[PDB]
């Protein structure tokens, strides 16, 4: 299935629910739009449809920040955390979705307050909140009873998203059947990015010898490891789509290994390595 | 798993990567985390089908108009995007993005989306835009441009209300299943 955080804040509104917090069983597929607006109507049913608001915040409800004319319910979209030693116990698909009373979601922020920022600004948390049961379970939701917490600063974003980002591609690179055009969208989406920062967005902020330093050496060594997989991922990934493309994306790849090189020319000029 | 390649075009600065991210990661628009790669992809189900759509993100500025095009082929069906509450990014639906598609891909579909659909009724949003001598798109002009470029949906969305949102993405598999 599909799993949400819920929580209520409405001190003049909610009964047994006033500030508690569930997570949600939903069929699987189900959208935050489904959830939030059955949750949205059914409370407003009891509550008057002027009287009810969905938080979108996933940070930790402070209730100072709500308005008592108003009952509050927070909603943000889980999924099943598993530590390393979980994940490997756990040989088949029935049982990463058995026995689970762990979730896990990602909130964006950054140390000046504002939410968002550059990746040198971006940092990360990611929270776990278990339930007080286990699902497979009667009912449709489950409280929470705990939470904890880590967070990790924007090199650790970086290190993470790019050591990410190099296991998918090598997992498609390694697939038995390729889907082609699942893999040029994450090809694409690598070598070629046009919308948002770029990988070498991370080179630049962490990697140049121009910038002022900030973070360990080995930190900065480990990232530096990541960009020489990265380098080699996109390159074997171009070598995929170069089989698989037919006549009328020739022209396409062709621009593809142009910006594929370039990328590199920039991560060689930083690193000081001839990389590839 | 069927993969079906849709292609989001339309002006900067209409919300395309917002609504995006939003829906294919199942969060809230305010709640994103920044990503320095592009394009987006999700499994889906429509019509007890399940699919997996891949979401091309395209840059519609100018200054990539050269090499946009060569993200076009093994398209199956076309996002053409414009902000409801930007009537310049409107008329580049008929003067720029309908045209650049049909030169390119003559029989794919394409669903017109009118994004920003909160900000239409936005006051703020409403008074600044007559500071300009401008006023929201309308249901019916959207519509009637849909009708112009025979477009085979129009469909309008909020990407902060996720009115629409879920909407969008199943015709766009459902104009090709």
């Amino acid at each position: 299935g599909r799993y949400y955080r819920v929580a209520f804040y409405g001190q003049g509104f909610f009964e047994e629910e006033e500030g508690k917090e569930y997570i949600y069983k939903e069929p699987k597929y189900t959208g935050l739009s489904e959830i939030s607006q059955r949750l949205l109507k059914l409370y407003a049913d009891k509550f008057g449809a002027d009287n009810v608001k969905i938080i979108q915040d996933s940070n930790k409800v402070n209730p100072k920040d709500l308005d008592p004319k108003y009952a509050y319910i927070q909603v943000t979209y889980v999924t099943p955390f598993f530590e390393e030693k979980e994940i490997e116990d756990r040989k088949t698909d029935f049982e990463m979705h058995h026995n689970i009373n762990r979730f896990v979601f990602e909130t964006p922020f950054t140390l000046s307050g504002k939410k968002h920022g550059g990746v040198a600004e971006q940092c990360k948390r990611r929270t776990v909140l278990t339930t007080s049961h286990l699902f497979p379970y009667v009912k449709k939701r489950i409280q929470v009873i705990s939470q904890s917490s880590t967070e990790l600063n924007p090199i650790e974003v970086a290190i993470d998203e790019m050591s990410r980002k190099v296991s998918e591609l090598n997992q498609l690179c390694t697939t038995e059947e390729v889907d082609m055009i699942r893999l040029q969208l994450k090809l694409q989406g690598s070598v070629s990015v046009k919308v948002n920062a770029g990988p070498m967005a991370y080179a630049r902020a962490f990697l140049e010898e121009t910038n002022a330093k900030k973070y360990p050496d080995n930190q900065v060594k480990l990232l530096k490891e990541i960009f020489r997989q990265f380098a080699d991922a996109c390159g074997q990934a171009l070598d995929v789509n170069e089989r698989l493309i037919k006549e009328d994306q020739l022209e396409y790849q062709e621009e593809l290994r142009s910006h594929y090189k370039d990328m590199l020319s920039e991560l060689s000029a930083i690193m000081n390595e001839q990389i590839t | 798993m069927q993969a079906i390649k849709c292609v989001v075009v339309g002006d900067g600065a209409v919300g395309k990567t917002c609504l995006l991210i939003s829906y294919t990661t199942n969060a809230f628009p305010g709640e994103y985390i920044p990503t320095v790669f592009d394009n987006y992809s999700a499994n889906v189900m429509v019509d007890g089908k399940p699919v997996n759509l891949g979401l091309w993100d395209t840059a519609g500025q100018e200054d990539y108009d050269r090499l946009r095009p060569l993200s076009y082929p093994q398209t199956d069906v076309f996002l053409i995007c414009f902000s409801l509450v930007s009537p310049a990014s409107f008329e580049n639906v008929r003067a720029k993005w309908y045209p650049e598609v049909r030169h390119h891909c003559p029989n794919t579909p394409i669903i017109l989306v009118g994004t920003k659909l909160d900000l239409r009724d936005d006051k703020d949003t409403i008074e600044k835009l007559k500071e300009k001598k401008l006023t929201p798109i309308t249901y019916p002009q959207g519509l009637a441009m849909a009708k112009e470029i025979g477009a085979v949906k129009y469909l309008e969305c909020s990407a902060l209300t996720q009115r629409g949102l879920k909407t969008v993405f199943d015709e766009a598999i459902r104009a090709v299943l």
